[PDB]
């Protein structure tokens, strides 16, 4: 539910890991201190790969993906991209992008049914999100910031926000989105929302440097918390 | 249209604060954390002479000793802290030893540490004093006193 | 083991041969010498340069 | 957890000696010189701090 | 006389020489050397020599792939050279008088001699250095057209580049492939030795296998790897 | 505070006048020194891709002005060797300025960012929108 | 008010509920029981003085359910146990004393550090 | 007077003097220790150094960042005849 852990010595798991309904993609220079935060959590669900995307472990900023379509850039050697043919399960499709905005996690803000992309991307990849993930796309930005990917974490339920975001642009947001947004800050007031964190329906991980209040807020609009082994015997 | 109250809690403590470029974290969630020191040194070294008891200014100069209000302004120029972020808020030093060669002072800042929050904190420095000759004053000790 | 194209001409690089140049609007180019990347830089036109394949390929050799 | 009986046992080896005023060695607690030869075989012996 | 040796001398060598007719080098003459036995008791390492005369040694009996070996060579010469490319010493500036490449103070008043550890100009190169830890990558035979495939390039080519290498020719023999530089220039006499201590650490024991070999021409700037398939690029030319 | 990174050439020594990707105001970056350099008789300590250098703002807004504060090089004009074989170098030298633990300051990097610079930082790499 | 639970982080365990909690909440500010004494070995030598911090950096709860083979299986005189998940020192049993971080005293108690544990309101959520 | 800037020192002191070899074949100083209880094998060779070419190999090494990657490295090929014995030579032990 809401579980806090760390790579390395780093509390931000957004640019290490990529979380969906489906699949879970990690980095592979770990411990073991952090994928079995993880696989404890998930069990065998859904499919747990380590992998690296453009000979880099920064896979969370550089893939976009949901529940049907995993998008990866241009860079990927295809021995990176026909190991992850078979790892994850034949429902997702997986079609490499040519861009000139490669990092495709701080450019496509996606969830299951609504995505926000960069404002300056082109015709040609709009036409082929639709496409590969089954969304509707829309160039939007949060207010002061052109990239939604770091600034913006959705879900099917909520979205956490940025912090600094003025209130008249969030409800034109929530009408776009159709899911009730809260800005907020996570990691002991780290302005960076959409790489503080990982979510899904099930789960949703989060630094370990992030606060009591603020593991409260995060649970709350995503919706995600909800007990005889507890009394006394003395 | 769902939840959108929706805050700026400062960290750790609960207090909704303002959504908008300020503080960060309830101006007293922040007054425990920062720490506006942070380069100023813990130790110094003054140079005296144990022949004429007088103090020295880096430079050249030889400013006497009273331990009040003039030589604890020529101890606040050596204190390698910069005029950056104190301007000053207030000194005093403690008594602790006659002969043992250490000075203790404390002291105030009252510095700077976001873009709007004035902040003071306070510590105390512990001068270790250094004894060697008054070249005006090893001087007599040569015959060649008057000039 | 991939083997690029020129990005001037026409040439394969194999690993380990000539540089690459990465322009400020964020565009990948390829060179297989110091030939095809010192005529990159005085603005010379590659259709207009006999021994390359884009010239070839124009003036159907 | 540490069980004094145990305690008494690692005390005699570690805090149950004396040292040296002039060269810091550890010296055993009924001693009358120290037994080096740096500091000319010292009568100056004292009881090793306890805690 | 054999018997003299079984009976006595406790460690025995083995005089060896190269066959330098199978080598592209413009020399006639054979080049002889010393080479120990470390088998076991050495009334058996005699009745192996002994057997092995007028006999031929081949390379990979010696040694296999993936072990650390060192090198053994005469350094590249230079002749005389001056002080600054020597030792690395500093230029003095441009306002000096009579020089600048130079070292300024060979040394104080006192000792009255020129010391021994000051820098000063001399010979530099064709030294004698002993290299360690160079560690083996293909240990090839020579009658063989796949020197120079591998199991992920399945092309037939040998291990010489287009138009040979620079002044020494065709490797038409067996050869070692080692990683890294070795003291000593092109058609230098090289003796290669085996590894003094056992190596563990995690370099020694790394196994490896190649992805593709280089075989474009060493004489300039070259872009192709085998004249079969520079007449596929080119096509149809005049001649 | 920095990980471990693989030795690139070193093209930017003390005096450097840098430009500055991210929009916190300032236009150039002054480098000054380089945190975790080394020590040799008249060598001038040099900064590298990815590298923590010491940096003042020479133009730009004048609250940013006359006070030393760190930064991380993102670009570099001097060629440098990646492992996989291929010699990349950028057009110009580009600097962002960042904490002394290392989050960044600025709100989004125009630009590309250097690739091993991307993955020493993590922070870099969330406002970074085009890496190599 | 309502009822609360203090959930385990990294192990997201309920280790205690409310109706427990022997909070102690006052100290005592005196300068014997207020303040931290650090003796020496000889005389009632006092060579440090502390002054308490600002909360009390500890649950003093009731034995539980989940602490029941921790307690019963090698029962020592002090030790510390874990969440049910991630085997942390989450926190320790003491039957001697170790009064608050803040300071009282309490009783042979079961102390529980508020450092890597936190508290959630197991009623509804706070809809700001 | 002192030095007034410490430095380290220009060149390596156990490499002299930097004279001409005496021949073009160096010699090996030190053969590795024998084993006795593993069969007869040489124990060094002959051979002659012709150029360099440049490989690319899958680099295997865990805990490093290229772990599974390709890697270019540079590498000598040396021409190795097979070599023919034409003596032996036995050495006895001395005080000298």
């Amino acid at each position: 539910m809401a579980t806090r852990t760390q790579f390395e010595n780093s509390n931000e798991i957004g640019v290490f890991s990529k979380l969906t309904n489906t699949y879970c993609l990690v980095a592979v220079g770990g411990s073991e201190n952090f994928y079995s935060a993880f696989e404890a959590e998930l069990g065998d669900a859904i499919p747990i790969v380590h992998t690296t995307i453009a000979g880099t472990r920064i896979i969370g900023r550089m893939t976009a993906g949901n529940r049907r379509g995993l998008l990866v850039p241009t860079q990927t050697t295809d021995q990176e991209l026909q190991h992850l043919r078979n790892s994850l399960p034949d429902s997702v499709k997986i079609q490499r992008v040519e861009e000139r905005l490669s990092a495709l996690g701080n450019v496509i803000c996606c969830n299951d049914y609504v995505a926000l992309v960069h404002p300056d991307i082109d015709r040609e990849t709009e036409e082929l999100i639709s496409d590969v993930l089954g969304v509707e796309v829309f160039r939007q930005t949060i207010s002061g910031n052109i990239l939604v990917g770091s600034y913006c974490s959705l879900s099917n339920q909520g979205g956490l926000v940025h912090p600094q975001t003025s209130v008249q642009d969030q409800e034109e947001l929530s009408s776009l989105l159709q899911v009730p947004l809260v800005a907020g800050t996570v990691n002991r007031g780290s302005s960076v929302v959409g790489a503080g964190m990982v979510v899904n329906d099930y789960l949703a991980v989060t630094g370990l440097d992030t606060t009591a209040p603020e593991l409260s807020v995060i649970e709350s609009i995503f919706r995600l918390q909800d007990e005889s082994i507890s009394g006394n015997l003395r | 249209q769902h939840q959108n109250a929706a805050t700026l809690l400062c960290c750790n403590c609960g207090t909704p604060i303002d959504g908008s470029t300020g503080l960060v974290m309830c101006y007293d969630c922040i007054k425990l954390t920062v720490d506006i020191t942070q380069g100023i040194p813990r130790e110094a070294n003054i140079s005296f002479c144990r022949n004429c008891e007088r103090f020295l200014q880096p430079p050249g100069q030889w400013i006497r000793a009273e331990l009040e209000s003039r030589e604890l302004l020529a101890i606040c120029l050596r204190r390698l802290k910069g005029l950056t972020k104190v301007r000053l808020v207030d000194a005093s030093f403690i008594w602790t030893e006659p002969h043992s060669r250490r000075i203790r002072i404390k002291l105030t800042v009252q510095g700077e540490a976001m873009t709007n929050t004035i902040i003071q904190q306070t510590f105390e420095v512990e001068y270790i004093v250094i004894a060697m000759q008054c070249p005006d004053c090893a001087r007599s000790y040569t015959t060649n006193t008057w000039r | 083991m991939k083997v690029e194209i020129d990005s001037f001409s026409g040439a394969k690089i194999y690993p380990g041969r000539g540089t690459l140049f990465v322009r400020g609007d964020s565009k990948i180019f390829r060179f297989q010498n110091s030939k095809s990347a010192s005529l990159f830089k005085q603005r010379k036109n590659p259709r207009r340069i006999a021994w390359t394949v884009l010239f070839r390929k124009h003036h159907k050799k | 957890i540490i069980e004094p009986s145990l305690k008494a046992l690692a005390s005699k080896y570690n805090c149950d000696k004396s040292v040296c005023r002039k060269c810091y060695a550890r010296l055993p607690p009924r001693a009358t010189n120290c037994r080096k030869r740096k500091c000319g075989h010292t009568n100056q012996l004292r009881p090793k701090k306890k805690l | 006389e054999l018997a003299r040796i079984k009976k006595y001398a406790s460690v025995v060598r083995v005089l060896v020489h190269t066959q330098i007719r199978k080598t592209p080098l413009a020399q006639k003459k054979a080049h002889l050397a010393e080479i120990q036995l470390n088998g076991g008791s050495i009334s058996e390492k005699v009745d192996w020599a002994r057997e092995h005369f007028e006999k031929t040694v081949a390379v990979d009996s010696v040694f296999e792939q993936n072990e650390m070996i060192d090198a053994i060579a005469v350094t590249k010469g230079h002749g005389f050279e001056g002080v600054t490319h020597r030792w690395g010493t500093k230029k003095l500036p441009r306002k000096t008088h009579r020089g600048l490449r130079k070292v300024a103070c060979i040394g104080a008043w006192h000792p009255a001699h020129v010391m021994w550890s000051v820098a000063r100009a001399g010979q530099r190169g064709y030294h004698s250095r002993t290299s360690i830890n160079h560690k083996i990558y293909r240990v090839g035979k020579g009658d063989d057209e796949a020197n120079g495939a591998t199991s992920f390039d399945r092309t037939k080519k040998t291990i010489t580049p287009m138009g040979g290498f620079v002044h020494y020719g065709e490797i038409k023999n067996d050869f070692i492939m080692v990683k890294g530089c070795i003291p000593g220039n092109r058609k230098r006499i090289v003796t290669l030795r085996k590894s003094l201590y056992t190596n563990t650490s995690r370099k020694a024991l790394e196994e490896v296998s190649l992805k593709w070999i280089d075989t474009a021409s060493k004489f300039g700037k070259g872009r192709f790897q085998t004249p079969a398939e520079k007449h596929a690029f080119m096509g149809t030319l005049k001649k | 505070a920095q990980g471990t990174k693989f030795r690139i050439s070193l093209g930017l020594p003390v005096g450097a006048i840098m430009n500055c990707a991210d929009n916190s105001g300032a236009r150039n970056l002054y480098i000054i020194a380089v945190k975790g350099s080394g020590s040799r008789l008249n060598r001038l300590p040099a900064a590298s891709l990815g590298d923590m250098v010491m940096a003042t703002v020479k133009k730009g807004k004048p609250e940013l002005r006359k006070k030393v504060m760190p930064a991380i090089v993102v670009r570099q004009a001097k060629s440098w060797r990646r492992r996989d074989g291929v010699f990349l170098y950028f057009e110009d030298n580009a600097g962002v300025i960042a904490n002394p633990k290392g989050e960044m300051k600025g709100s989004a990097i125009t630009g590309p960012v250097g690739k091993e610079c991307a993955d020493l930082w993590p922070r870099v790499a969330s406002n970074s929108g085009v890496v190599v | 008010s309502k009822v609360t639970a203090v959930r385990c982080k990294k192990c997201r365990t309920k280790l205690a509920l409310s109706t427990s909690f022997i909070a102690h909440d006052p100290p005592s500010k005196e300068s014997s029981e207020g303040h931290f004494i650090k003796r020496a070995a000889n005389s009632h030598r006092i060579i440090d003085i502390q002054e308490s911090q600002a909360n009390c950096s500890h649950f003093f709860i009731e034995p539980l359910k989940w602490m029941q083979p921790e307690l019963q299986g090698k029962q020592e005189l002090e030790g510390k146990f874990s969440c049910p998940g991630c085997s942390s020192k989450v926190g320790g049993y003491n039957w001697k004393g170790s009064r608050c971080s803040c300071g009282k005293w309490v009783i042979p108690a079961i102390h529980l550090q508020t450092s890597k544990v936190d508290q959630f309101p197991l009623q509804s959520t706070a809809l700001p | 007077s002192h030095r007034k800037y410490e430095a380290p020192r220009h060149g390596h002191l156990g490499f002299l003097p930097r004279k001409r070899a005496a021949s073009i074949r160096a010699r090996v100083k030190a053969f590795p220790k024998d084993d006795r209880s593993k069969p007869v094998a040489l124990t060094s060779f002959l051979g002659y150094k012709a150029g360099m070419t440049t490989i690319v190999r899958d680099l295997d090494r865990p805990g490093s960042k290229f772990h599974k990657r390709e890697v270019v490295e540079a590498v000598t090929v040396v021409d190795t005849p097979p070599v023919v014995v034409v003596g032996v030579v036995g050495y006895v032990e001395t005080p000298r």
